[PDB]
């Protein structure tokens, strides 16, 4: 009846598919997040340390924020990918607190360890944190004071909040000069339409970072330059900027036109018609007096010798993102027809000068007060000093990006976490149930942000935190820790502020990161 | 007495074929082996259920506490499990609700029938027993209905419909997600005094646009849609025109070229001089007619040329690619226009109306928003999800797909009436089937009793996930049904659940009639096939 | 196993119609729609078909840009010929380019004088055959002694195109696979 | 938890394994402790369940004891070997709390590592534990309870049920508690001028799978597992006052010493030499047969010459056995173990004073086995335990379980003071130490507070093994205990609370006196000290150095 000697049993899952039951896997998932958490533990704070990562392709990448550190390390574990997703989400939405949101997410998982060791299943502890966030977000809104009541100046607001962003970086001593760059850069943008692509920074080598300069114009980097370059004047007084999407090339990328002729006299006409058409396009541009011609697609060789004669500047092979930044500065839009041009579409600038830095030659527009864009030429010692300072000012721009939309001041230095925690402790004592110990653990998890500020500074943490617990018994606000005077005090007197969106999205993202892998008990991996 | 004779039917079917017949023990091998995956769907059941992370061979990670999404990716070698796999997929594609009940019941009928086969009852009689018990179950569910709804238009009436469905998946978010789904259905349904004759509804009406970052409370409803796309040419006016006519062209805006390939032929240089202006005047004759009627937005599916884009920039006409064909027709439903592969000219009857189009960043990426106010819409809506992780937003999409699939399950048939949930009607069916087994004497009475015992997992699975003792609240719940008030007894999930009694109307937990009927039928048909087979023939790899 | 695959793999759109009466329609028409789509792709890719007698400024575009094609990595092979009219092998290779150009319309066939190509090129090394693809030189071929020399034939040139990945092995246009109608006629009678 | 292994360093070149430092060592040491702590965490208490370990030859061992399960788990890590040897030190000394002392040490290293991450030095942490433990032992002296107004052997019965639980034979504790207490009272002796002591492993264990554990027969006397020499001997000696002769003499066709080489010139001497060489042993056995030794005992073997002589007189023979069992037979029967028969005078003899005395001796058949059952000893009483079960692996579980039960009642009689069980000691020491060090203030309040929380892991571990709501019991335990410590001296009811706590069967708070849960005071004494030294040995480690083998 049977087909053969024996019949081995079937494994239900595929051969090699890992699976496990019980409380061991969720503890392993929590320990996996804590293992990723320990890498970013000493990074938190102004006195924190950077992290050096080298991937398989052998490209050095130094960073301080946890957004790109987790992007470099390709994470296999799904539970450890939760910290990576919120870090990119925090980087995409706000742009600040990418390290603290991962530390708070792991600390809630760390404080959930002994409750999971108890018989309480994960559906109780999820309800406690989810109930606590509903009061924490409201308490941050109640502690948010408005700036217009004092009738202060608007220029000093951006400088005050951007000073906090330049901590824990290479800039904190040179922040007196570079904070004016990003504040004046973002103010040139339109308040209604604030764009993230108009703040592109070129990774130009050479030079010290303090030698940079902020200009309302935009640069592009010299392009291919067929013979013709270094004959035109590289300095103009009031040049007219022109942009053309049409490809000025003698049938380079055009489709192959099958020309068929049957006469010798017409062969002289058809070969001169190529010269006749290309010169008609040059003469039409010549009549308008366009002193600076630009194009995304390449410029022909004959045009360079023609524009070199009448001191007309030309450049091609510009990218779409860089060319879009030019149009926001120089006014009129792009036209791809030489006959449909108009004087009114041309731009203008009060000064123009090409100067070399780092053995790179860059064309710089100058004197453009009507420009709704900006540029930054960070100069740096090494290829990571440029990239580190690049993403640092991108985070500084991200603070003033969101500060203009909504103007809310909140405490800093770990103070906002403690006023929220002690309020939840006051709310927890009236519960008298299982949710009391959970909310007290949520209050203990918010205390961790003051810890790493003190651990990286070298001072003992248990003594100073007990001093704050004695200080927060009475009514007090903007009470945290500082490092200059080596003694705690009023942060408002010390003049340090932050936005409220950083703390709100951090608590929601950290709790959502916690509830994702506390609402599971198994991780199956095929293959 | 060392080497066997090697089964002299080895000249028959090759070594890769494996036979696992009965008598040898196939039923015992199967009902058991599948208890591992039965506990997977059992642990993921209820509002306090645990989601399961499934990493496929490609590496796309998913985390979903259902059953259809999990078993689709699991490469399962056991053939008897696969009967339960695609049987659950039938519930997903047809009704979109009841994947887990199907798994905890189809498997429990095989688990509870261990006593029948072990005692020595015939397998053919067990199939006849569950079939007659299936017929009595379908007839009896109609009498226990108390939720006969006839309005099915207003938003507050859907609180008894959508919120029990959303309360199962991620119980913590009820009011927020129900507001998004209920407000979406109100935009989908038309404004009318009496809409009857089975109005049309489809799952493709309500779409889900996933945006990275932002708390779940900051979400909002959009009547149009939102694409991750870069506009080109100009900035919008946003209040000046007050309304915009949008033409949707299937073919691109370019000179009409044939399918067969051609090229440029020029016999003399006189045509060479006019060829540069001929292409400009050709499109100008076709582009000027579009601007006369005031078409302030053009949508071309294929790639738009630079010559056509240049003429549109000066007049301030919005352009958009929309490469995929499925999402191209959904934009036509918003404005209320028809596709036009011909260029032709814009007509007033075929062109729609759009209030405004504005561009910003929601999660850092620039997107195009087609939200309109005071306009007429017909079967179109979107829900902008804000979340911390992409892994969590994937489950919100399927939860919304199951929510709107229930709307398809209501409006497509004549009646999608409610039933008491939270372990209320399941225990009632145990009492009905217990009384039904004594009415018909015969050897099949044992099958009728064991069919009722399979419904016990529904109340206790909510108690097991709640961290409660099954031997206390489950027998205490039977005393509450002794005797309307006895029908609305259910399983409580709270710290005060020591009594084990909570009224259903305080929170309005309800289930669908058609969903449970289709689930019980597919569950019985799934158990009918597994108990009917006796021989299972494998093959190599 | 191969007997089932030879029904579809070893028959073009013209030969697949032989199995219309024998094989099932759904089995046959499902593959004919697949092969019909492949034929349409070759027609769209047929951007060439005669020898492009170019000059140098242009080389920097025709030879190399083309090699990038769409840059969907739509690469395009570009066979260059540094012609030298004094050599006997150069005129032979020029005839092979025009013959192959009429057949393989997707592959670009380029020709230029060798004296105009490279500054002071060795005349002994001519004729030279270069094959570009995505901007990279796939083969820098030397004079045709490898391909028979003076006795080079069209069959040898088509075999070289298969080695560099320009034409598939089982292509119906190659003379090795393009059996004569009289050859297939004798096979059916003797079968 | 440790990932991204430490890089091989070129500036520090040491032979063998690479050096690693930092917090990863204490993380790896705690991770090595959780590898063994999770193994023993499930098999704690009555509700706890144990596991099986195969010996790679088909054999296996189902083990409840912490010393046995860790003995077979040969831990290659250095930090785990400390706890492995601690359990081998724990079970030999006290024989109780082997699972709890490992669980206490694991929880200490957990919170101690957390405190090191909180930036307090380990020296201050160790000082916080020592001052806390010195107050804990002072508090253990306060909560003692002297046995008084108890009817008969009830205090020895119910205290054995606590040790009898957490085993397979806990259901039969009503039957085994009587015989276990009666066994230790049978082997009572005197030593050190009035100090009462009992010998180690004095009661025997015989593996006889058969009828059931309920019908285990308590034979009031000594039992020995030995096969009969000759099957023709009588298996039952009738009449009282049976004399037992214990020997260590060897009686086989004996050989002369090593340095003797016989050399003879006369052929006829071989007849006398061959007979006298055998007949020299007959002079030893002819004297003890005439003395009337009904049943002779011997360690070294006896051969066919002598075996047959013994039978021509209806005397029972005994083959090879252990050296220690014959010592207790001589003590019970009153005989004297003779290594070599001799006399102070110049002639060999055998006296009657060397013979023992017992009422009856019989060879009972335990379903396949020959065992000589001796009962009714005259000089000192004795006892033996007849273990019965389903299979041999259960009998091995019954061996070490009775060895733990016998050891607990042994130390119970050494000190009359007792302490309640069921987490009441750990629950009271938690709240007592939390109140302590509030006046001290500055630094040691956090170290002693986490120390007080470390002792709560035992009532948490017992709860989750029952698969019940754990925090509901922890809320009742700690709160009730606190309400008792704070209370006025003059409040009977509240004071009583100090006495009770967690119950694992019914799941409610009941009195331990009526329930019968009780432990000795010696079990908790020197258990926390061993866990303290176990914590000190790993906590003070900063760097780890490994030398590869040659
Ligand atoms: N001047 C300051 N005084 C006190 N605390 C500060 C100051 N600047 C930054 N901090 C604190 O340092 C912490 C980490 O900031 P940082 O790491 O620089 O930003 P991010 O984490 O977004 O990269 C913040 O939580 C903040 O409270
Ligand atoms: N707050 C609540 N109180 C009582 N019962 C609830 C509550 N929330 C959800 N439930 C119950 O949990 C069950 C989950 O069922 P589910 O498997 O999601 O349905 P389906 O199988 O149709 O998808 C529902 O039947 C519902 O009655
Ligand atoms: N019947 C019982 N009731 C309450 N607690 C008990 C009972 N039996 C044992 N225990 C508790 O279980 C703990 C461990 O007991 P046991 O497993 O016998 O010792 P060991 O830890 O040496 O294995 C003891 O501390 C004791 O308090
Ligand atoms: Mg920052
Ligand atoms: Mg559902
Ligand atoms: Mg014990």
């Amino acid at each position: 009846m049977n087909f053969g000697s024996q019949t081995p049993t079937i494994v239900v899952l595929k051969e090699g598919t890992d699976a496990s039951q019980g409380k061991g896997q969720i503890i392993s998932n929590i320990n996996a997040c804590v293992a990723v958490q320990e890498a970013l533990k000493p990074t938190l704070g102004p006195l924190g340390s950077d992290i050096l990562i080298v991937t398989s392709n052998q490209k050095t990448t130094i960073s301080n924020d946890g957004a790109t550190i987790l992007k470099l390390l390709d994470v296999v574990h799904p539970a450890a990918k939760t910290l990576v997703d919120i870090s990119r989400a925090q980087d995409a939405e706000v742009g600040d607190g990418t390290t603290s949101v991962t530390i708070l997410a792991g600390e809630l998982m760390k404080e959930a360890k002994p409750f999971l060791e108890e018989g309480i299943s994960s559906h109780l502890i999820m309800k406690g944190y989810r109930k606590a966030v509903s009061l924490a977000v409201e308490k941050i809104n109640e502690l948010a004071v408005d700036i217009t009541s004092e009738k202060s100046s608007g220029r000093e607001l951006l400088e005050r909040c951007a000073r906090t962003a330049m901590s824990s970086k290479l800039i904190h001593n040179n922040a007196d000069f570079f904070v004016k760059m990003c504040v004046d850069a973002v103010l040139s943008l339109d308040r209604n339409d604030l764009d993230d692509k108009l703040i592109g920074i070129k990774k130009i080598p050479g030079g010290a970072m303090e030698e940079s300069l902020f200009i309302n114009g935009v640069a592009f980097k010299k392009t291919f330059s067929y013979a013709g370059f270094e004959q035109q004047p590289k300095k103009f007084n009031n040049p007219k900027i022109l942009s053309l999407n049409v490809e000025l090339e003698l049938k380079a990328e055009k489709d192959n036109a099958e020309v068929r002729v049957e006469h010798v006299e017409d062969y002289q006409a058809i070969v001169d018609a190529e010269w006749q058409l290309i010169f008609e396009k040059l003469r039409q541009v010549e009549e308008t007096g366009a002193n600076i011609v630009l194009s995304k697609l390449p410029i022909g060789d004959l045009a360079t010798q023609f524009f070199a004669d009448r001191n007309i500047f030309c450049a091609g092979r510009v990218s779409a993102d860089d060319m879009n930044r030019v149009i926001q500065a120089v006014g009129g839009s792009i036209q791809s027809t030489t006959s449909d041009i108009k004087p009114e579409h041309l731009g203008t600038c009060a000064l123009f000068e090409e100067m070399q830095i780092g053995s790179e030659r860059y064309n710089l527009f100058q004197g453009c007060p009507q420009a709704k864009t900006c540029t930054l030429l960070l100069r740096g010692g090494a290829e990571q000093v440029i990239a580190e300072v690049e993403r640092s000012l991108h985070d500084a721009i991200m603070i003033v990006k969101r500060a203009l939309q909504n103007k809310l001041i909140v405490a800093g230095g770990g103070a906002t976490e403690m006023e929220v925690s002690k309020c939840l402790r006051d709310y927890s004592k009236t519960i008298a149930g299982k949710q009391q110990m959970i909310i007290n653990a949520f209050a203990k998890a918010l205390e961790v942000i003051p810890r790493q500020l003190c651990e990286n500074a070298g001072f003992d943490a248990i003594e100073i935190l007990n001093k704050l617990r004695l200080a927060h018994s009475k009514g007090e606000k903007w009470y945290g820790v500082v490092f200059e005077t080596e003694n705690i005090g009023d942060n408002f007197a010390k003049f340090v502020w932050e936005p409220a969106l950083v703390k709100i999205n951090a608590l929601n993202s950290a709790t959502e990161a916690t509830n994702l892998i506390l609402s599971v008990d198994e991780t199956i991996t095929n293959k | 007495s060392l080497r066997l004779p090697q089964n002299p039917n080895a000249g028959l079917f090759k070594q890769g074929y494996n036979s696992y017949s009965n008598a040898d023990g196939q039923i015992i091998k199967s009902i058991a082996a599948i208890r591992e995956l039965h506990q997977m769907c059992l642990t993921s059941m209820g509002p306090c259920g645990r989601n399961k992370i499934i990493v496929n061979h490609l590496g796309k990670i998913i985390i979903t506490n259902d059953a259809a999404t999990m078993l689709r990716e699991l490469d399962i070698v056991h053939p008897a499990v696969k009967v339960l796999v695609m049987a659950t997929e039938q519930q997903k594609i047809d009704m979109g609700d009841g994947t887990n009940l199907v798994m905890i019941l189809a498997g429990e009928l095989l688990n509870v029938s261990e006593k029948l086969i072990s005692m020595g009852l015939s397998a053919v009689e067990i199939i006849q027993g569950y079939n007659m018990a299936r017929k009595f179950t379908l007839k009896e569910l109609d009498e226990m209905v108390v939720g006969e709804i006839t309005d099915k238009n207003d938003k507050n009436e859907l609180l008894k419909m959508i919120k029990p469905v959303i309360s199962s998946k991620k119980y913590g978010s009820e009011d927020i997600l129900s507001e998004l789904v209920s407000e979406a259905v109100s935009h989908v349904l038309p404004v009318a005094q009496q809409a009857g004759e089975i109005p049309y509804f489809n799952v493709d009406s309500i779409r889900v646009v996933k945006i990275m970052g932002g708390s779940l409370s900051n979400s909002t409803v959009i009547k149009g849609m939102v694409f991750n796309r870069e506009p080109e040419g100009h900035v919008k006016s946003l209040s000046e025109d007050k309304k915009h006519k949008v033409a949707v062209f299937t073919c691109p805006l370019d000179i009409a070229n044939t399918e067969t390939k051609g090229t440029v032929l020029l016999h003399n240089a006189q045509e060479m001089l006019d060829f540069s202006k001929g292409e400009e005047k050709q499109i100008d004759a076709m582009m000027k007619e579009i601007a006369d009627m005031g078409v302030e937005c053009i949508v071309a599916g294929a790639g738009v040329g630079e010559l056509a884009l240049h003429y549109l920039n000066r007049y301030g006409i919005l352009v958009l690619k929309v490469p995929s064909k499925f999402e191209l027709r959904r934009l036509c439903r918003v404005c209320g226009a028809t596709p036009l592969p011909r260029l032709g000219a814009p007509t007033p009857e075929e062109l729609g109306l759009v209030e405004t189009v504005k561009t910003m960043e929601i999660g850092g990426d620039r997107v195009t928003v087609f939200k309109q106010e005071q306009g007429e819409i017909s079967r179109t809506s979107t829900i902008i999800l804000r979340g911390a992780t992409q892994n969590n937003l994937d489950d919100i999409e399927r939860a919304i797909d199951d929510g709107v699939a229930a709307v398809k399950g209501l409006m497509k048939p004549s009646g999608g009436k409610l039933l008491p949930g939270a372990g209320a009607t399941e225990i009632e069916l145990i009492s009905r089937i217990t009384k039904y087994g004594e009415r018909t004497p015969g050897l099949l009475q044992l099958a009728i009793k064991q069919f009722a015992v399979a419904f016990e997992v529904v109340p206790r699975t909510l108690a097991e996930t709640a961290g409660l003792d099954v031997n206390e609240v489950l027998p205490n719940l039977y005393a509450a049904h002794n005797v309307t008030d006895h029908l609305y007894k259910g399983v409580d999930i709270d710290g005060e659940s020591d009594e084990g009694v909570k009224d259903i109307r305080e929170e309005n937990i309800y289930d669908m009639l058609a969903t449970k009927k289709f689930a019980i039928n597919v569950a019985t048909e799934a158990a009918t096939t597994v108990l009917s087979i006796d021989q299972i023939i494998m093959a190599k790899k | 196993a191969k007997q089932h695959e030879n029904r579809l793999e070893d028959k073009d759109l013209s030969d697949l119609e032989e199995l219309e009466d024998d094989e099932d329609e759904d089995f046959l028409e499902a593959y004919k729609i697949k092969r019909l789509n492949e034929i349409r792709k070759l027609q769209e890719r047929s951007k060439f078909g005669e020898v492009f007698h170019i000059n140098k400024p242009e080389y920097n575009k025709e030879v190399t840009l083309a090699s990038q094609g769409k840059k969907d990595d739509g690469g395009v092979y570009v066979f260059v010929h540094l012609s030298l009219q004094s050599k006997l092998q150069s005129r032979i290779l020029s005839h092979l380019f025009q013959s192959a150009a009429c057949k393989f319309r997707e592959i670009k066939f380029v020709e230029i004088p060798a004296n105009r190509a490279i500054e002071n090129y060795p005349e002994s090394n001519c004729p030279t055959l270069i094959v570009y693809y995505r901007g990279e030189v796939i083969k820098n071929m030397i004079t045709l002694l490898e391909l028979g020399g003076n006795n080079s034939k069209m069959e040898d040139f088509e075999d070289f195109m298969v080695k560099v990945g320009a034409v598939a092995e089982g292509d119906n246009r190659l003379i090795m696979n393009r059996d004569d109608e009289e050859s297939r006629e004798e096979r059916k009678l003797h079968y | 938890m440790s990932q991204l292994f430490n890089n091989s360093r070129s500036d520090t070149l040491f032979l063998g394994g690479e050096k690693i430092s930092g917090d990863d060592i204490r993380n790896q040491n705690v991770l090595a402790t959780m590898a063994v702590a999770n193994v023993v965490k499930s098999s704690l208490g009555p509700v706890g369940l144990d596991k099986m370990l195969v010996d790679d030859i088909g054999d296996f061992t189902v083990t409840n004891d912490g010393a046995t399960i860790l003995s077979l788990l040969d831990v290659q890590h250095p930090a785990g070997k400390i706890l492995v040897e601690l359990a081998q030190q724990q079970d030999r000394e006290i024989g109780d709390g082997t699972t709890s002392v490992v669980i206490i040490a694991s929880e200490l290293l957990k919170r101690a590592n957390e405190l090191v991450k909180n930036k307090i030095h380990p020296t201050t942490i160790i000082t916080g534990f020592r001052v806390a433990l010195r107050e804990a032992i002072r508090f253990i002296n306060e909560v003692l309870s002297t046995s008084v107004d108890t009817l008969g052997k009830e205090t020895l019965i119910n205290i054995a049920k606590t040790s009898m639980s957490s085993k397979i034979i806990g259901a039969d504790s009503d039957f085994f508690s009587n015989m276990v207490v009666d066994a230790l009272l049978a082997v009572k002796t005197q030593n050190s001028k009035g100090e009462i002591k009992y010998p180690v492993k004095a009661v025997n264990v015989l593996k006889a799978h058969g009828k059931s554990a309920t019908e285990s027969l308590l034979v009031p006397g000594y039992a020995l597992n030995c096969t009969v020499a000759s099957q023709a001997m009588p298996k039952r000696i009738a009449g009282g006052n049976v004399k037992i002769a214990c020997l260590d003499l060897n009686l086989q066709k004996a050989r002369m010493a090593m340095g003797v080489q016989i050399n003879i010139d006369d052929p006829e001497q071989l007849e006398q030499i061959r007979k006298r060489e055998a007949g020299i042993v007959l002079e030893r056995v002819k004297k003890i047969i005439d003395a009337g030794a009904q049943v002779v005992l011997t360690t070294k073997g006896i051969d066919d010459l002598c075996l047959k002589e013994f039978v021509e007189a209806k005397i029972m023979g005994v083959r090879r056995c252990k050296k220690e069992d014959l010592r207790r037979i001589a003590r019970a029967t009153g005989a004297t173990l003779v290594s070599s028969m001799s006399n102070l005078e110049g002639e060999e003899t055998f006296e009657s004073s060397y013979l023992g005395l017992c009422d009856e001796v019989v060879q009972a058949k335990f379903s396949d086995d020959e065992c000589i059952l001796i009962k009714g000893t005259s000089k000192h009483s004795s006892s033996s335990i007849i273990l019965r079960g389903a299979n041999d692996y259960s009998l091995d579980e019954m061996e070490r379980s009775l060895h733990d039960s016998l050891s607990v009642v042994k130390r119970t009689l050494e000190s009359g003071n007792v302490v309640p069980g069921g987490g009441c000691v750990e629950a009271a020491l938690n709240i007592y130490l939390d109140n302590f060090a509030t006046t001290v203030g500055s630094r040691e309040q956090l170290a002693i507070a986490e120390f007080a929380a470390a002792l709560l892991i035992i009532p948490k571990t017992l709860a989750v093994n029952a698969a019940k709501d754990s925090s509901e019991l922890v809320a009742k335990l700690r709160s009730y205990h606190a309400a008792s410590q704070m209370a006025k001296p003059e409040d009977v009811k509240r004071r009583s609370y100090r006495n009770y706590g967690l119950d694992l069967i019914r799941g409610k708070i009941v009195d331990e006196i009526h329930a019968g849960v009780l432990e000795p005071t010696i079990s908790k004494v020197k258990s926390l000290k061993s866990a303290l030294e176990a914590c000190v040995a790993i906590l003070r480690i900063d760097t780890m150095i490994t030398v590869d083998p040659e």
